């Protein structure tokens, strides 16, 4: 599923991401619009043998297991299809694992060089929350 | 190198007079960080516009392109800054550059509803049917958010 911006929004609103570790929604609409163009089913191969899944791209080396990669953690104790999912709720529930702290959403590069910093009230307006 | 890393940071920090010095002490006004961004792209992504015109009038590649393809324009289009979006294209910029995504900068500002922002591109030639890597233009991102007035602009082009 490909969202728009105002759809994300209100499913990342409806999943609690709002404030999450202090960080306020727009932040997490920025990082997803950077990291997966609002797909769902966006895939990337990495050349270190990881994959990374869906609208906030985990990676199947630490987070997500795929089967196919060397030295998985799991941490999110997920298989990695469930971020693939139409339903944001698996990966709302592994970003909520990967930041433990108020600095964890450098976890997204992304995030870290193009929305950290800027407006990220503009992510979440005009959207009717 | 050295001044090059200085000058990224007070592109990025917004801070004009340091910029000002690194440049009269030899800084290279193309620097790139690891993500491949100028310094001419972090003060387009942050609003700096006086720090924009600085980098532009000691020749500041005005369509560098970044790790994801992304130039100076699409960062200030989609972040609003109508000023830099009008200084930009005064100095060359590709009003219709696509990015690794395959988003143009009419793309990205209606996404965040930048209504002033879409109408400079488009005076500026942008290409008002030009298709989103999901078959999207502006007007279908437009009505996808519920915004009635920037789709009432888009419908009739």
């Amino acid at each position: 599923k490909v969202f728009g911006r105002c759809e994300l929004a209100a499913a990342m609103k409806r999943h609690g991401l709002d404030n999450y570790r202090g960080y306020s929604l727009g932040n997490w609409v920025c990082a997803a619009k950077f990291e997966s163009n609002f797909n769902t089913q966006a895939t990337n191969r990495n050349t270190d043998g990881s994959t990374d899944y869906g609208i906030l791209q985990i990676n199947s080396r630490w987070w997500c297991n795929d089967g196919r990669t060397p030295g998985s953690r799991n941490l999110c104790n997920i298989p990695c299809s469930a971020l693939l999912s139409s339903d944001i709720t698996a990966s709302v529930n592994c970003a909520k694992k990967i930041v433990s702290d108020g600095n964890g959403m450098n976890a997204w590069v992304a995030w870290r060089n193009r929305c950290k910093g800027t407006d990220v009230q503009a992510w979440i307006r005009g959207c009717r929350l | 190198s050295d001044l090059g890393k200085k000058l990224l940071e007070a592109a990025r920090a917004g801070q004009d007079d340091e910029v000002r010095i690194l440049m009269a002490n030899g800084a290279d006004v193309n620097a790139n960080d690891e993500y491949g961004s100028t310094p001419l792209h972090l003060a387009a992504l942050m609003g700096h516009l006086e720090i924009v015109e600085v980098l532009l009038k000691n020749g500041a590649d005005v369509n560098a392109e970044d790790t994801v393809g992304d130039t100076p324009l699409h960062l200030a289009a989609l972040n609003g800054h109508l000023e830099i979006v009008e200084v930009l294209l005064k100095y060359g910029a590709d009003v219709n550059a696509r990015d690794s995504w395959g988003d143009t900068p009419l793309h990205l500002a209606a996404h965040m509803g930048h209504l002033e922002i879409v109408e400079v591109l488009l005076k500026n030639g942008a290409d008002v049917n030009a298709q989103d890597k999901f078959g999207k233009t502006a007007f279908d991102i437009s009505i996808d958010n519920g915004n009635e007035d920037l789709a009432e602009i888009l419908q009739k082009l």
